[PDB]
């Protein structure tokens, strides 16, 4: 079917998301999709904050390791092991299809 | 007839649940259901459909018991002398052949047998199929 | 789905499909009495299942035995009498029948 | 910054291959028709992913004792990123010691887990008897 199944994956850990990045690939040559590069781009840095209680007159930095991957050969065995298979909290997975 | 079920059996999806075995067997259980239907005498009509070789060949059981209520399926403890039966539970006759496998209230019985003995299939495949991960976090 | 005339009704017994003919209508003669079967006639009754794995089934294995239902002509309760004549009037494409 | 930032990109290409276990062409294809890459030169593509040779594997064998972290434990970015700083001058020693290394530590200082490649180069002493040219 249509092809552009482009999966963004923002993160502050490190070894879950080799984790989850290895068992996406995984589902996806279990099902025979044309898997692309999962790709790291860059990290991204963010100054972070204490919204609580303060300091008298702390999460403040943080390194967001993101995550590009792409199915472009969505069969019924890709969309059906991924929304079977969930994936930990802690990283956020705004994917695209266009 | 036969080879209306074995294109059945050829477009059923889920030949695991109900390769051609299993799906004439049940076939005929819908036809003795459907024959129930074309007697007034509530009679078990094993078929025995000949899976692949031909069509049916409809028979008649005797459910062995000294009653003689519905006669169709009344045989004593050693009633078996003549046909050489020799046979005192178990022996069933082969009186009345070739009903009708076509009609509409057939095909309709054997619709609703197909679809029911399906579910039922999945269902009982899908229990184990999830049971395999007994001890692991599921959706819902 | 179209409507048909076909002989054989998926509910009523022996008697109430024994005056007509092999098509599906009363021989010219059969003294009928309010309540029996002129014709003849079946419907389709269901809608929306939209289960194609089953309507592959019975568009071929259960092609003519899927939504039945008896919408047929019988005599109104009360009057009584002998049939002597049936027109048939068909629409063009729509084939024929034996009796037309 | 044509063959400087030459490298930071074709390291995407060699984790997606470690990570898909296709062909180079085919993660080398795809990566450049993905997105139009200049910040890398054609050829300098071409060296990097020749960097899949035999080799490679042989630099990861050398260092394997003095890893502060284990093999089978690392991060495959850490893997490519590794493997690139090593392969400096395994053969190609486009530029001397310091010049590669400071380019492997620095044009993937955004990849890391906030202080890999501080373990990198503490590593890169073990890469001292094989990058001679100092």
């Amino acid at each position: 079917q249509n092809q552009r199944i482009r999966i963004r994956l923002k993160a502050f850990d490190h070894r879950l998301i080799d984790q989850a990045t290895a068992e996406i690939v995984e589902t996806a040559k279990r099902t025979g999709a044309q898997v692309r590069g999962p790709i790291p781009l860059p990290t991204r840095k963010e100054r972070f904050t204490v919204l609580i209680s303060p300091h008298v007159n702390d999460q403040y930095e943080i390194r967001t390791h993101l995550r590009l991957v792409d199915i472009v050969e969505p069969t019924e065995k890709t969309v059906d092991a991924l929304m079977r298979l969930d994936l930990a909290a802690g990283v956020d997975v705004q994917i695209s299809l266009g | 007839m036969n080879k209306e079920i074995l294109a059945v059996v050829e477009a059923v999806s889920n030949e695991k649940a109900l390769p051609r075995e299993k799906i004439f067997e049940a076939l005929e259980s819908a036809l003795a259901t459907a024959t129930k239907k074309k007697y007034e005498q509530e009679i078990d009509v094993r078929v025995q459909i000949d899976r692949k070789s031909g069509d049916f060949d409809t028979f008649r059981r005797w459910l062995v018991v000294d009653e003689v209520t519905q006669p169709t399926k009344e045989i004593t403890l050693e009633a078996a002398r003549y046909e050489d039966e020799s046979l005192n539970l178990g022996d069933y006759v082969e009186d009345q052949i070739e009903s009708v496998t076509f009609d509409r209230i057939t095909t309709q019985t054997a619709k609703q047998v197909i679809v029911q003995k399906v579910r039922e299939a999945e269902r009982a495949m899908v229990v184990d199929q999830f049971r395999e991960h007994e001890g692991e976090i599921i959706t819902g | 789905g179209p409507e048909e005339i076909t002989a054989d009704i998926p509910n009523v017994g022996e008697a109430a499909l024994s005056k007509l003919d092999e098509s599906g209508i009363v021989y010219i003669g059969a003294e009928v009495t309010g309540g029996d079967i002129l014709v003849g006639k079946v419907t389709p009754k269901g809608e929306t299942q939209l289960t194609p794995e089953e309507k592959l089934l019975r568009a071929i294995f259960g092609e003519k035995a899927s939504d039945v239902k008896d919408s047929s002509l019988r005599v109104p309760n009360g009057v009584s009498g002998t049939v002597i004549d049936v027109q048939v009037f068909t629409r063009d494409g729509v084939e024929k029948d034996k009796r037309a | 910054a044509a063959r400087r930032r030459a490298r930071e990109c074709a390291v995407q290409a060699l984790y997606s291959w470690q990570l898909s276990q296709n062909d180079i062409a085919d993660v080398e294809y795809q990566f450049l028709a993905e997105q139009d890459v200049k910040d890398v030169d054609v050829l300098y593509f071409r060296e990097l992913l020749a960097g899949v040779a035999t080799n490679t594997a042989y630099l990861d064998g050398l260092m394997k004792p003095y890893l502060s972290r284990l093999l089978e434990e690392l991060g495959q970015v850490e893997k490519a990123v590794l493997r690139i700083a090593l392969y400096e001058l395994s053969k190609r020693s486009d530029v001397p010691y310091k010049v590669a290394i400071n380019e492997a530590i620095e044009l993937a200082k955004s990849f890391g887990a906030e202080d890999s490649h501080k373990f990198v180069n503490g590593v890169l002493d073990k890469a001292a008897p094989v990058i001679r040219p100092n």
